């Protein structure tokens, strides 16, 4: 079990670890969460009690280094950092614990909810999503754009999910405009599994990760890219069972988790309607149909 | 974006542009089987795609042939329009090619807009617009020729005849969505005004009958009548009262 200690808590805020979350007073001591499960990425997550704007965070993998949070009040924010020296940090982390400053990651064990939503996100893939190649964590924010949204204006600052587009070249193969519009399986199985992902749990893990900036950033991009990915799999009548089957499994997780106070910002009626009720897959989604039918009636 | 009255001069400017209309594709009479079922049996239909400020009309005359063996044929007939307005523009020089393409029926959009990808600079529009082209199988010599075909065709015409040489495009364009409003409301009708008079003819080379500009006038007073007197046979209203404002509301 891995640890992230804060150097100090200056401002108050509320502090999120994956789907936990708890507030911090300022000036409070609090110097960190211990327990951090090994095997999975993480996202240490803020929301300032003075100014709700911008949600920001950092996705991080224990594994990959030392990792700590430390208050910078020019730019005003937790920022995550990388301690190499290896013995420094054991004895930062063996006091703070030792003074039982640290909040412990509350996991409880018959718990899969972070597995199920995080099965497929790779760090090594966030990376290329979030393109900042000296830290081995990633930086982001609600109001962060996406690489399509750009083209539709900081190239840097940008969430490079790959584009998906229903009325484009890449979607649509001359003289098979009609079979391609309607039946996406060419533009799923070729273009995108074959060609872009490789293969499907690329696919997921990039579809995870954009859900999981969508609810912890209220980042809107990102939605779309999780609400684009999903239907892009609806609406091909040519899908291996596996990953149907699969994806009724992560879209599940995904709306049990899912604030109930939020769904009218985080879940677009279009989409959900057409893929549970209308897609060719309307009738092989039955773990999330049934969840979301009990949970968002309204919605659909 | 979308074509309505606000913007309705835009239609005879110099930027090249096309109607597209997909009412008359796909057209079946309806009939019982045998056994007491129903059945469709598919007759020649037709592409209507005009230039309003020239009256240059692409007809697209679509032959039955294409729907053998296939299924879901309403939505087929807009790929197919699609296809084929797309082929069209291809055919076209590049000085030819238009830089909008209004479609009669919003269903079009999507169709249309994937197959022109090629052409990201031609805009596809939709219309608030209540255009009468479905109409034009009520034009004699565009029916026969459609209903003629043994085989898939395009055949070019200017639906404003000679006209353009005594009116502008706007006032042609008014005449005839005047002309197939009447003849959509009351097609017999519209036919004996038409052609009433056997001293007028038309021309070999026209669709219309060659009218002088005071019969011409008379013709589309005619018109309006009509449009107004099927208004009111449909709700019940009586004609005689309405006032002259009235009168201008409803004829479109
Ligand atoms: C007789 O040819 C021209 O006037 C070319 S300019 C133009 N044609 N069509 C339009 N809709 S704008
Ligand atoms: C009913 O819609 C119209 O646009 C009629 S006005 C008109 N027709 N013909 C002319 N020469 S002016």
């Amino acid at each position: 079990m891995n640890t992230v200690p804060f150097t100090s808590a200056p401002i108050e805020v509320t502090i999120g670890i994956d789907q936990y979350s708890f507030n911090v007073k300022e000036n409070q001591p609090f110097h960190g969460i211990k327990d951090i499960p090994i095997g999975h990425v993480h996202v240490i997550h803020f929301q300032h009690a003075d100014n709700s704007s911008m949600r920001y965070g950092y996705w991080f993998d224990c594994r990959m280094g030392n990792f700590y949070i430390q208050y910078d009040p020019k730019d005003g924010l937790y920022k995550m950092m990388e301690e190499r020296d290896g013995a420094k940090f054991e004895n930062i982390v063996h006091n703070f614990k030792e003074r039982q400053m640290m909040v412990s990651y509350p996991k409880i064990d018959e718990d899969d909810t972070w597995y199920n939503l995080t099965e497929f996100v790779q760090m090594d893939k966030i990376r290329k999503i979030v393109r900042k190649d000296e830290n081995q964590f990633s930086y982001v924010d609600s109001s962060m754009t996406t690489v399509q949204e750009n083209e539709l204006s900081d190239p840097a600052h940008s969430l490079n999910y790959t584009v998906i587009n229903f009325k484009s070249r890449e979607a649509i193969r001359p003289g098979h405009e009609m079979e391609d519009f309607l039946d996406k399986s060419y533009y799923l199985n070729t273009v995108m599994l074959q060609g872009i992902f490789k293969n499907s749990s690329n696919y997921f893990g990039e579809l995870q990760f954009a859900f999981l900036n969508a609810m912890f950033f209220g980042n809107y991009g990102s939605s779309l890219q999780w609400h684009a990915m999903i239907e892009l799999i609806c609406s091909s009548a040519t899908v291996p069972k596996h990953m149907l089957d699969k994806l009724d499994e992560i879209l599940y997780y995904q709306i049990k988790t899912l604030p109930e106070q939020y769904s009218d910002i985080l879940l677009n009626e279009r989409v959900w309607n057409i893929c549970l009720y209308s897609s060719f897959q309307k009738n092989s989604l039955h773990n999330t149909e049934k969840i979301m039918e009990n949970k968002y009636p309204e919605l659909l | 974006g979308a074509m309505n009255s606000s913007n309705y001069a835009e239609l005879f400017n110099n930027d090249i542009k096309l109607f597209v209309d997909d009412t008359n594709v796909y057209r079946v009479t309806v009939h019982k089987t045998f056994e007491g079922n129903v059945a469709t049996k598919a007759i020649n239909g037709c592409i209507f795609t005009l230039n309003p400020k020239t009256g240059h009309l692409f007809l697209k005359i679509i032959h039955t042939s294409v729907w053998a063996g296939q299924k879901r044929l309403s939505q087929l007939a807009k790929w197919k329009t699609a296809e084929e307005v797309s082929a069209l523009v291809r055919s076209l020089p590049k000085e030819e090619q238009p830089k909008q393409i209004i479609v009669t029926r919003k269903a079009m959009l999507d169709p249309l807009e994937v197959h022109m990808l090629d052409f990201p600079n031609i805009a596809i529009r939709p219309t608030e617009l209540r255009l009468p082209f479905s109409a034009a199988m009520s034009i004699d010599k565009l029916s026969d020729v459609v209903m003629k075909a043994t085989e898939p065709q395009m055949v070019l015409f200017n639906i404003y005849d000679d006209w353009l040489d005594r009116i502008s495009s706007y006032t042609a364009f008014s005449r005839l969505t005047l002309l197939l409003r009447a003849l959509k409301t009351n097609e017999e009708s519209a036919k004996m005004i038409l052609l009433s008079d056997p001293t007028i003819t038309i021309k070999s080379y026209h669709l219309w009958p060659s009218f002088t500009d005071e019969q011409w006038i008379t013709i589309e007073s005619q018109m309006r009548d009509l449009i107004l007197t099927e208004y009111g046979r449909k709700y019940n209203v009586n004609i005689s009262a309405l006032t002259q404002t009235e009168i201008k509301d409803i004829i479109l």
